[PDB]
């Protein structure tokens, strides 16, 4: 399940908009450090 | 032509979501809020009214002025007058502050008065104590400040030093001096506080000081008057503003009202719907209209809203200034108040007070009904006219106090709601203006009413208030207002546009606020919304879906609600609506859902993964706003299982 | 738990509340000024379809007057002219330079934002008749919009980007329906509606291949799209998704350069493959009304629906303008891959390997 949700952020991280991949790329990275 | 195929075109991406930026609107400071409510806990009635003696100082006329507190001593021989006296004015404050603890000193020793004022110093040590002089018995006030009293076999008059008037009375008090050369006693009393400022290095503010007369100036020794002119003006206004009236030049346009008539007018002073009452209600709405256009908003609030009998005595007192210049008479205040005996809203008063009792001679001996004032619906009607040409920052309406003034009866109280909202509606400006005004506390108190009729007002003016000062989710728990409102959100009948309303004032309380979140929950709003999450029309299933996810954020007895009334599956209908806000709004639910699982039963985690695979089935969405919200929501599930997702970032390393 | 971030919607939203409700919208009132500077662009705009139809009719005289040279940092791959106002978008590989050919200046230089790999393909104009805006869908999928594209006073704004999908990309946009419909490498034609900003129906394209090209009809739903491979199928949306797909000829073998509808009801699908032979089918025939062959090894090609020119391109720097009844009019001489009309005028852009912009008029 997790795959899938993660997946679905690496969507999210590589956005078209500059706002949305940003904030996507922040929750993403804050996660890689734990 | 080939125009009309140009304005039939829809504008794609020119929303506002799309031109203006999706951030929240900075809050600004709202000081509206009373720093504290002042109590008026004890009163001290110093009267040194040496009934039967006339002071040497001033040789008064044969007629001299006779009536004191509207008593004749002279009748009543002069010990029981001194008492009768003291037992009237007793009565006549009690009109102001019944609840205060009055105890007379009728031609007191010194010995008595510091014995009176200690003690009620000693019973309000922090709060306000008024002192009452009146010195029409004993000699003039010297320069040196000083206040003449008796002694014990009343045979010299006693001086009594002011600095030691102040020392035995503390710090939060009021003084009202009604005696001829009363600007001696202010000008030594504000010396003695700076003497005591400069031995404090090696209580100011907080003394309020009314005094009837200039220091220069003397008291009028107008037979027509009473003695106790200023006395009377504070604390019988309408008394002696009926008598005034009937004093000046315009009483020949209006010919068959004497004196004999005001002394029979019926009513009282409390039933707005007789005509004594009537006036007494005009007159509070011209004096506190004539002070918030006078006076710089911080000491308006300072003296009219602290306490209620500071307000009056005030209030009163721009009475007194208006009726004592007509006779060479200035009254003077320690805060220093701007002239106000021409403004504009006096000769209103006027006006209000000629039609009020020309009907008398009606109303007397005939008998006739008596119709009310135009008053307030005129007052209203000019409120409306400004509201027409408005929209600009002009200077403000001088009638918004008289508008809070109508909400107090039921007469006039739907037109006024009616024009309140739409003031409220020009924008933030107004809002604010409206609750520093302080129109909170009766529109909170108009929710304890009934009247279905005001249910579409009070939601409108509730939601205006509550979009500016978010803080007043606290006041609408504490008062039970929630019902209220609980109760128009489950009305079908009530439209769609006023149920929106309700559901933005329902998301406001709740917000961010455990107390709000415990309160809501147990009355049962989250089945209360879910009844009007199917509407047609989208405000309402964006912010009742916006109101669903607030009330279980951080709050796991409203998500457990929610899972007995399976809220996260009728919420999936939201995910393929048509309006991308109601979308986002969806998303916004199910994540605040997610978030708060706080590690419950194994129900949860499946429920978890199943509203997880429902949201990421919305990845292929073409609002990034959306897909911003789909972040946040996701977020929450990474937080709750930290640990688990770090197994599958480190998976594919 | 610093890396907890709020989203200001839920904020947002209760500014619905703080702005006036009861007061006629500023729209309505018919003597504000922006209902004025309107209508005066409408009758600007209804002006020059008047002005370019009158010039329909007196014929189509040769095209040789170049009106500027000017010179790119990047080659051109994509041109558009801008309905109404003078705007005409010239993107490249890792820019998109805005031109003008009345002053004659550069007014603008963006970045799309786009990796090395990718490339923008397409490009529209969209709310061409006022407030107009620019949509730029990228090869990959990407698509987005810029606002403000050549203004005085005012920056590059990206109104909204969306990943769509997922020959490179294809669009065909649709003013009146309020429709866009990518397409490209993927076997699908998606049909995004961007009022409700979610995707309506997923036809199947039914073939191997990549749609090359993609143009569709107004007033009717006749999604036409060309194909690698080289066949031309057409869809009617109307149908079931089953039963969507309505004819299927198959005559070239090549990608197809530019499978360009015309605006009339007699709809007719002018395709040009990478052999350079034209075809002119019909939506309601089995088979080929009219057959050209033209140019041995096209590159780029460009058609106009007012007026009937087949812009061909050559490697050889020929610029064969033909009808499409194949009558020869002019062969000017200079991989001339874009080629851009205007809908309007009979201007039509021309744009070499080398970074050169023409713009040339009709006298």
């Amino acid at each position: 399940v997790y795959t899938q949700i993660w997946r679905v952020l690496l969507h999210l991280a590589a956005d078209p908009y500059p706002e949305v991949s940003d904030v996507a790329m922040k929750v993403l990275n804050s996660i890689a450090y734990k | 032509e080939a125009d009309l195929t140009d304005w039939n075109l829809p504008l794609a991406f020119m929303k506002k979501r799309h031109c203006e930026k999706i951030e929240g609107s900075k809050s600004l400071a709202q000081s509206w809020r009373m720093k504290d409510r002042m109590k008026t806990v004890s009163v001290a009635l110093v009267l040194c009214l040496n009934v039967g003696v006339d002071p040497p100082d001033v040789v008064k006329t044969t007629p001299c002025a006779r009536l004191e507190c509207w008593i004749d001593p002279l009748s009543m021989g002069p010990q029981k007058a001194l008492e009768t006296i003291g037992a009237n004015l007793q009565k006549q404050y009690e009109n102001w502050q019944p609840r205060a603890r009055y105890k007379q000193s009728l031609d007191p020793t010194v010995d008595e008065v510091k014995k009176l004022c200690t003690s009620l110093r000693r019973n309000a040590k922090e709060e306000r104590v008024l002192f009452h002089y009146n010195g029409h018995g004993v000699p003039r006030p010297t320069v040196n400040g000083e206040v003449w009293v008796f002694n014990k076999n009343y045979t010299q008059y006693i001086p009594l030093s002011i600095y030691d008037l102040q020392t035995w009375m503390g710090s939060p008090s009021i003084f009202v001096y009604d005696c001829s050369n009363a600007g001696l006693i202010v000008k030594s009393f504000k010396q003695f506080a700076l003497q005591r400022e400069q031995e404090l290095e090696v209580s100011m503010k907080n003394c309020i000081q009314l005094a009837a007369c200039e220091a220069t100036e003397l008291l009028p020794m107008i037979p027509d008057l009473p003695a106790d002119l200023f006395t009377s003006c504070l604390t019988t206004p309408i008394k002696i503003a009926l008598r005034w009236f009937c004093m000046q030049k315009c009483v020949s346009l209006v010919p068959g009202v004497t004196l004999d008539l005001i002394e029979k007018i019926p009513g009282r002073l409390n039933d707005r719907r007789t005509p004594l009452g009537e006036l007494n209600w005009i007159f509070t709405a011209i004096t506190d209209t004539i002070a918030w256009n006078v006076l710089p908003r911080d000491l308006f609030q300072k003296l009219f809203r602290q306490d209620l009998l500071v307000a009056s005595l005030f209030r009163n007192f721009l009475l007194a200034e208006r009726i004592m210049r007509s006779y060479n008479c200035t009254p003077v205040s320690s805060p220093r108040l701007p002239p106000t005996y021409m403004h504009a809203m006096w000769q209103a008063w006027d006006l209000a007070v000629d039609i009020c009792l020309s009907q008398l001679p009606t109303i007397i001996e005939e008998g006739t009904a008596f119709r009310h004032s135009p008053f307030f619906a005129e007052q209203l009607t000019a409120f409306q006219v400004w509201l027409t040409m408005g929209v600009e920052n002009r200077n403000p309406p001088e009638q918004l106090p008289i508008v809070l003034q109508v909400l107090l009866s039921q007469v006039h109280r739907l037109r006024a709601l009616d024009l309140l909202g739409r003031f409220l509606d020009l924008g933030p400006w107004a809002v604010s203006l409206a609750l520093s005004v302080g129109i909170f506390p009766y529109v909170l108190k108009l929710l304890q009413s009934s009247a279905r009729e005001l249910r579409p007002l009070l939601v409108f003016i509730w939601a205006k208030i509550l979009a500016v000062d978010s803080s007043c989710q606290a006041d609408l728990v504490k008062d039970n207002g929630h019902k209220y409102f609980l109760s128009v959100l489950a009305d079908p009948y009530m439209p769609a546009e006023h149920r929106t309303m309700t559901a933005f004032i329902l998301a406001v309380i709740v917000n961010s606020y455990h107390t709000g979140q415990e309160a809501c929950l147990q009355g049962n709003l989250i089945a209360i919304c879910l009844e009007q999450l199917n509407d047609p029309h989208p405000l309402l299933r964006q912010w009742v879906a916006i109101c669903l996810g607030r009330i279980w954020q951080n709050f796991d007895s409203a998500r457990w609600c929610g899972v007995r009334d399976s809220a996260h599956e009728k919420l999936y209908s939201l995910l393929s609506d048509p309006i991308p806000e109601v979308r986002c709004a969806a998303v916004f639910a199910l994540g605040t859902f997610v978030g708060n699982s706080a590690e419950r039963t194994d129900h949860s985690t499946t429920i978890d993964h199943n509203v997880a695979m429902m949201l990421a089935q919305l990845v292929s969405d073409g609002s990034p706003m959306v897909r911003k919200e789909l972040v946040v929501a996701l977020s929450h599930l990474v937080v709750q299982y930290e640990s688990n997702f770090c197994t599958v970032a480190l998976q594919f390393i | 738990i610093s890396a907890t971030v709020q989203t200001g919607f839920c904020d947002w939203s209760a500014r619905y509340f703080a702005q006036p409700v009861m007061k006629i919208p500023e729209e309505h009132d018919l003597e504000s000024q922006i209902r004025k500077e309107r209508e005066w662009r409408f009758l600007r705009n209804s002006r020059v379809r008047r002005q370019a139809q009158q010039v329909i009719q007196k014929g189509i005289t040769r095209l040789d007057d170049q009106i500027f040279l000017n010179r790119n940092p990047g080659v051109p791959s994509v041109v558009k002219f801008h309905p109404f106002t003078p705007c005409i978008a010239v993107a490249d590989k890792d820019s998109i330079c805005f031109w003008d050919w009345e002053k004659g200046e550069k007014l603008d230089y963006f970045h799309n934002g786009n990796p090395r790999y990718t490339r923008v393909t397409a490009m529209e104009y969209l709310n061409g008749q006022d407030c107009s805006l620019l949509l730029t869908a990228t090869d990959d999928g990407a698509i987005r919009v810029w606002k403000n594209f050549a203004d005085l006073e005012k920056n590059p704004e990206m109104v909204t980007a969306w990943q769509g999908l997922s020959a490179g990309m294809v669009v065909d946009w649709e003013q009146e329906t309020g429709l866009l419909m990518s397409s490209g490498d993927v076997r699908i034609v998606r049909i995004w509606d961007t009022d409700r900003e979610m995707k309506v129906q997923d036809i199947p394209t039914g073939a191997d291949s990549c749609v090359t090209s993609l143009s569709c009809d107004s007033h009717r739903s006749l999604i036409v799209a060309g194909l690698g491979d080289g066949s031309i199928r057409v869809y009617d949306r109307r149908m079931a998704l089953s039963e969507c797909r309505v004819m299927t000829y198959r005559e070239h073998t090549a990608w197809v350069v530019k499978a360009s509808l015309q605006k009339r009801p007699d709809g007719h699908i002018v395709s040009v493959s990478v052999n350079g032979d034209v075809r002119i089918f019909d939506p309601r025939m089995p088979e080929s009304v009219n057959v050209l062959q033209i140019v041995k090894g096209l590159t780029a090609l460009d058609i106009h629906p007012q007026a009937d020119l087949i812009a061909c391109g050559s490697v050889n720097q020929f610029t064969a303008i033909y009808n499409s009844s194949g009558e020869l009019i002019n062969n000017i001489k200079y991989a001339i891959s874009c080629l851009a009309f205007h809908p309007h005028w009979p201007h039509l852009a021309v744009g070499s390997n080398d970074y050169y912009i023409s713009v040339y008029s009709v006298e």
